[PDB]
Formats: C-alpha cells, sequence, structure tokens
C-alpha cells in the first residue's frame, strides 16, 4: 500500500483581490489535513481524526512558524520579479515531500515553481539544485554555497518526513486505510447517429486505485477503450469512467475481479 | 509567461435515477493561476446553496476544485456550470450530461 506526504506553498504577488497573499496546504495522499492562509494566520486542521487527538501545542508553534515563512516566502518572491523586471500578478510555488512504498523504499521530494513551471529541482542524493533559467542559477549559487541547509533537507527527505508521514498514517488508520467497494453499473448512450456508445461506471470507492476493461465475449479486450478519470464523488470515494463504440464489463479493485454482461 | 486552461468534469455522485437523493457535482481541474470564478447552473438561473471544496494542489503546480450542490433528477430539467478563468475570453458554460 504505497502512501505520500507532502506540503504545498502558494504565494500570489499583489492579489488584487480579497484572496491570501500566502496559502498553505498539507496532504496525505489527496486527502486535506491541514491549512494556513495569511488572512486567518493560523494554522488549522482538515482531517477530523486529527483535530482532538493531535497535540495542541503543533498548532501553537508551528504558526509562528508558518507566520515566519510567509515573509520570507513572499521576500524571495518579489525578488525574483525583481530580477525578470516584470509588475502585476505572479505565483511562487513550493512541493515538499516524501513516498512510502508496498516494499518500504523512501522517496523524498523539494522543488520550487514561477508562474506554474517548474523552477529549482532539489536532488537529494547528490546533494544538489537543478537550475533552469540564468536566474535560477543566481538563487542556486547562493543556495548551494549554505550546506548546513542541504544536509538537513536531505535528512529530513529521508527520516523525518517518512516519521511524520507515518504518525499521520497511525493516525486515521479508519480513515485512510478503509476499503469501500465500488457501485458498477452499465449504461447505454446513443451520441451520433447510428453509432451506440457502451459505458462502464464505477461509484463510491476507496482507495482511489482501480482497474477497468472492455472484453467482447469475455476473452478479448478492445483497443477502443476510451478511459475518462477517477472523480471525486463528495462523499469521500471516488468515480470513474469507461466508454466503447458499438459485451462485458471488468472492473478489478483492492483483489477484486467484478464482471457484468450486457 | 505560462498559464493554463481549466478542465470542466459535470457528473453526479449517486447513479442517474429521476426523484430521489443526488448530488451534482462540478470538478474544475489543471488550471493555473489560481484566480476563478465558478457558479453552478439550473435551466439557467444560477443556484445560491452552493458548496464548495477549498482550493487543492497538484504535483504539476496545477489546482483543482470541486463544486457541489444537493439535487433531485428530473427529466424535464437540464443543470450546468459556468466558469471563467483569466485564460478565457467567454465564460465557457458545461451541460450535465446524464
Ligand atoms: C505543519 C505540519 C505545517 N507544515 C508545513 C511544512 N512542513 C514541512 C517542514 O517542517 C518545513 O518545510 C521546514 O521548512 C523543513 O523543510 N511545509 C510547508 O511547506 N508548509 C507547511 O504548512
Amino acid at each position: 500500500r504505497t502512501h505520500s506526504l507532502r506540503y504545498f506553498r502558494l504565494g500570489v504577488s499583489d492579489p488584487i483581490h480579497g484572496v491570501p497573499e500566502f496559502i498553505s496546504v498539507g496532504y496525505v495522499d489527496s486527502h486535506p489535513i491541514t491549512t494556513y492562509d495569511s488572512v486567518t494566520r493560523q494554522k488549522e486542521p482538515r482531517a477530523p481524526w486529527m483535530a482532538e487527538n493531535l497535540a495542541p501545542d503543533h498548532w501553537e508553534r508551528y504558526t509562528q512558524l508558518l507566520r515566519g515563512w510567509q515573509q520570507m516566502f513572499k521576500v524571495e518572491l518579489k525578488r525574483l520579479q525583481r530580477h525578470y523586471n516584470h509588475s502585476g500578478s505572479h505565483t511562487y510555488q513550493r512541493m515538499i515531500g516524501c513516498e512510502l512504498l508496498e516494499d518500504g523504499s523512501t522517496t523524498g521530494f523539494l522543488q520550487y515553481a514561477y508562474d506554474g513551471q517548474d523552477f529549482l529541482i532539489f536532488n537529494k542524493d547528490t546533494l544538489s539544485w537543478l537550475a533552469v533559467d540564468n536566474v535560477a542559477h543566481t538563487i542556486k549559487q547562493a543556495w548551494e554555497a549554505n550546506q548546513h541547509e542541504l544536509l538537513y533537507q536531505k535528512n529530513w527527505l529521508e527520516e523525518e518526513c517518512i516519521a511524520w508521514l507515518k504518525r499521520f498514517l497511525e493516525y486515521g488508520k479508519d480513515t485512510l486505510q478503509r476499503t469501500e467497494p465500488p457501485l458498477v453499473r452499465v449504461n447505454r448512450k446513443e451520441t451520433f447517429p447510428g453509432v451506440t456508445a457502451l459505458f462502464c461506471k464505477a461509484h463510491g470507492f476507496y482507495p482511489p486505485e482501480i482497474y477497468m476493461t472492455w472484453m467482447k465475449n469475455g476473452e478479448e479486450i478492445v483497443q477502443e477503450i476510451d478511459y475518462g478519470d477517477i472523480l471525486p464523488s463528495g462523499d469521500g470515494t471516488y468515480q470513474a469512467w469507461a466508454s466503447i463504440e458499438l459485451y462485458s464489463c471488468h472492473v478489478e479493485h483492492s483483489g477484486v475481479h467484478m464482471v457484468l454482461q450486457v | 509567461m505560462i498559464q493554463r486552461t481549466p478542465k470542466i468534469q459535470v457528473y453526479s455522485r449517486h447513479p442517474a435515477e429521476n426523484g430521489k437523493s443526488n448530488f451534482l457535482n462540478c470538478y474544475v481541474s489543471g488550471f493555473h493561476p489560481s484566480d476563478i470564478e465558478v457558479d453552478l447552473l439550473k435551466n439557467g438561473e444560477r443556484i445560491e446553496k452552493v458548496e464548495h471544496s477549498d482550493l487543492s494542489f497538484s504535483k504539476d503546480w496545477s489546482f483543482y476544485l470541486l463544486y457541489y450542490t444537493e439535487f433531485t433528477p428530473t427529466e424535464k430539467d437540464e443543470y450546468a456550470c459556468r466558469v471563467n478563468h483569466v485564460t478565457l475570453s467567454q465564460p465557457k458554460i458545461v451541460k450535465w450530461d446524464r
């Protein structure tokens, strides 16, 4: 069972809308677990299984930390805007986190982005920054000069982050380690004149890892399969589509192979 | 400068069957920057009672939101969603397929 812990930061230059200049959100596998904004200036627990169970000192302290980070992130953004010489609204994004696999392999990541494009990518194995432009190189030398920070980041991504992830995983086992079976239903729809399209849908399942395929006479799968997306249903489960132009629907979820005939 | 056009997806939570408890969802994803305008519509008139999940982030520096509202399906009525982004010159309206 693969799991992922990630933290996102967003800084907007001149919001020109009453929306937060800085927003910070934490995720444990596409689940909101923590949130912060420059307007509220207080860290709030999104998930219920960590709202009362986790100690209050955590939010108390990390709020002050976030307040500190906000200003730094602003300075970094404005400095880059001074390097490119732009006026207006520009976005500065940061991602940091780890990944725990089935076997137990650890994989960490740290990235910085400007205007929705990769700006600086951190590699912990060689302790180096990957720059895309000369401006990125300019911030690259200044960041690489300070080796203490690099080493800290490495040990954080490799040990500390995994620890946090394990802790969070144990707090909400009934939610994150829960298994809900999908309701599979087959629907016939005529879009073009004469062309009859067969749809297969799955509603209400967790985790989102699901496999779908259309079979002819239950022996051969077809290459004309149009796949959709694993969409959130709203209640906390997911939903997915599989369509083909015209015999059997095959959905595999949590080791269960489901077959439907038309 | 690099920006992305939003992908609008309108669908129901539970399987479509008229005269029952259901939820209409509009998934707006893969867009950049963050500033958007989203409104759900019922035969043209906007729905006020609509809740939305706060801004969410993705690995490819794109964002995604979910706008949902409770509804009862009926064959007479048709539902849609109006989305306006900076990339969009005219507010894109996507209808529910049923
Ligand atoms: C509270 C748990 C919010 N944390 C948070 C973090 N946390 C990771 C880490 O402590 C931090 O990045 C340090 O600077 C070390 O890398 N990161 C983030 O970007 N936003 C948050 O709200």
